[PDB]
């Protein structure tokens, strides 16, 4: 069997294993995932490796139509908890792409371009879980002209050693920079967040960062979203700025969100496949433990259980600014920055296009992520 | 032969 | 719901599945399946943590009607080593049972006695986990009135760490005690091993030790048992220690297997509940990892994957017997000192009777397992 | 109440 046969094969039992179960045919959709079962490999090339994916993903999701064997699989609930792995997983992501660097600066600059003059300035990390996104904003502030203001960051994450191991960081450089500096956690998931948790103070200038978490509140196009966007808004953030993926994932049918996805996660995996090689344990953890739960998120939930609901950036920003929020364009040499940091090792191929004053990460031609700032109206 | 071509090989005949 | 009202009808959902499995109607075993669920629990009474992991057992086998289902669950391989975790729970199992204390105990007996005036000895153990068998045997072949022979052990296993851990504890202690000591491990699973790798010399007495390991060869009422005893005949051994469990868990059917396991790990599972909280992780550990892998294995598997094939006493005297070996009765001090045991601290309710000189292992009235002695004949 | 009685009181009437 050709690899290039193989590749296209899969495509088409991935869409006909769809139909089928839509249609409900379990015999039908059977016969699909047994072939499905000996082409895909998360070990072979990249199309091996998303059939597997999108194979458990939708293997899980026919699981759940039947809920009493779905419950029974796992009536032994290992209740786990897996932090060290997941800080691993993280800082691979964090180094193996640029998305996070490029938000990291192109935030950062939005920040401390908002922070003129300030003297008291309270951050919220609402996805407190890598700190070299304030460890550079820390060592900024310390240099600008003014000199650094009193800085507070208030982190919400769901468990506590992430929020250990970042307070201890920015203390101990905040504590080496001589800048006044204030860490307070959150412990707490981003549903159950009230505004009172945050403690904001009055009088202190305050800049909302969101990293991947708007589109969670899409889940049972939403009402929780705004109601979350209203809180913020009356906040009165001098700018919040945001960090989504820029793919539509939360189409209406399983055929929908399948197509996309598709083409979405072929491009991610393609990034890994021209760079890393096959054998790396690295690619592996990355693209079972964050595209892979993604993936299966996507495909195999719905209701509330269904999390990842990505949306195109046209769609926040309408969503965005209906909430109260002006868009504040990003900077033009922050823009330049971003572009000369994918000019490193290892991320030529990505590219940033300026999209209405944001800023959207693309591989080759897909859109990946974007990145826009707002401010309050009225 | 990129897996991000071969969705669209694949989409045309389909 | 009263709780008896509860165990009860746990039961009859239990026995109603298995009929519904071996009917083949997912419909109706999903349907039994959906009420055990909201029933049983690892964390409830000793019928709710039983049918959990009877449920899950269940569940697992009809998944497996499905080959292309079943296999997509897992197109996504999570190849993992899990050594720490499974040496832990070995640890539990051995000082929260006092199976293994009973069984090294008369076996090492055995082998005292069978090495009585020999100068060189070696001991061969088909599962070296736990380095508390021989480190008793160290001190008593030193204490012996004739003084220590060279001893020699060779331990088998499949994880190097689990050999890395005996070999260092096994030499640290006889540097101690002054005994001319050697112990090669072999990596290697138990049908994968061959004669060679044992390394037996010529003119050395020999002792074979198999605890809970030759029910594995009845795998596809077996010809590889008997080629692997026959093998073990070969080698002369002065005296082959067998401790297996005595249970009738290889029944031809699922519902006699079913039957019969059910009542076996119910007094396994009875022990845990007088004895140990409810809240104790040690306890769902143990439940979890040995007897739910046990009874998963013995109802959801079929052909050469199901190892756990358990069988009473009287099957494996005459499959023993019939190649080639003779028994030879264990001391009846040494059963004194094994009841001894018994009366420590959290031991009581169990039992050891003797028959035809051998010792059987009980809690309450229920026999658990079998310890006994073999020589070769002719 | 316990299980290995359980099992006892179900299969006399069963």
């Amino acid at each position: 069997l050709k690899p290039e046969e193989r590749g296209l094969y899969l495509i088409h039992l991935l869409l006909t294993c769809a139909n089928h179960v839509a249609s409900g045919s379990l015999q039908n959709a059977n016969a699909a995932l047994e072939q499905l079962s000996h082409l895909a490999s998360p070990d072979g090339d990249t199309m091996q490796r998303i059939a597997a994916y999108f194979t458990e993903a939708l293997a899980n999701r026919i699981l759940k139509s039947w809920p009493g064997l779905y419950k029974a699989l796992n009536a032994t609930q290992t209740r786990t908890n897996n932090v060290s792995e997941e800080i691993h997983v993280r800082r691979l992501f964090f180094e193996m792409f640029p998305i996070l660097k490029v938000s990291y600066l192109l935030t950062n600059r939005a920040i401390l371009e908002a922070m003129e003059g300030e003297k008291m300035v309270h951050v919220i990390d609402l996805d407190a879980s890598e700190p070299a996104q304030w460890l550079a904003l820390l060592q900024a502030f310390n240099s600008r002209p003014e000199g650094p203001p009193h800085l507070r960051i208030t982190g919400v994450h769901h468990q506590k050693e992430v929020l250990e191991q970042m307070a201890h960081r920015l203390i101990e450089e905040a504590e080496k920079l001589d800048i006044p500096f204030q860490f307070n956690p959150v412990v707490s998931r981003l549903d159950c967040l009230n505004v009172e948790q945050l403690r904001v103070k009055t009088g202190e200038a305050l800049a909302v960062s969101s990293v991947l978490q708007l589109h969670t509140f899409l889940a049972s196009s939403s009402g929780r979203t705004d109601s979350f966007l209203n809180a913020i808004w009356g906040l009165s953030p001098k700018v919040m700025v945001v960090t989504e993926q820029d793919s539509d994932h939360n189409g209406s049918t399983l055929m929908e969100r399948l197509l996309e996805s598709l083409y979405t996660y072929a491009a991610l995996f393609d990034c890994l496949e021209t760079k890393v090689p096959r054998t790396s344990q690295d690619r592996i953890k990355v693209e079972k433990m964050l595209f892979g739960e993604e993936i299966k998120n996507i495909i195999s939930c719905e209701g509330f259980e269904r999390r990842e609901r990505h949306e195109k950036l046209e769609k926040w920003s309408q969503r965005i600014d209906l909430a109260g929020f002006g868009n504040v364009p990003l900077s033009y040499y922050a823009m330049l920055q971003a572009r000369r940091l994918l000019q490193g090792c290892g991320f030529d191929g990505y590219r940033i296009k300026e999209e209405s004053g944001c800023a959207v990460i693309c591989w080759q031609d897909r859109p990946l992520y974007s990145v826009s700032a707002w401010r309050c109206r009225k | 032969m990129s897996a991000t071509a071969l969705l669209q090989k694949a989409a045309q005949m389909g």
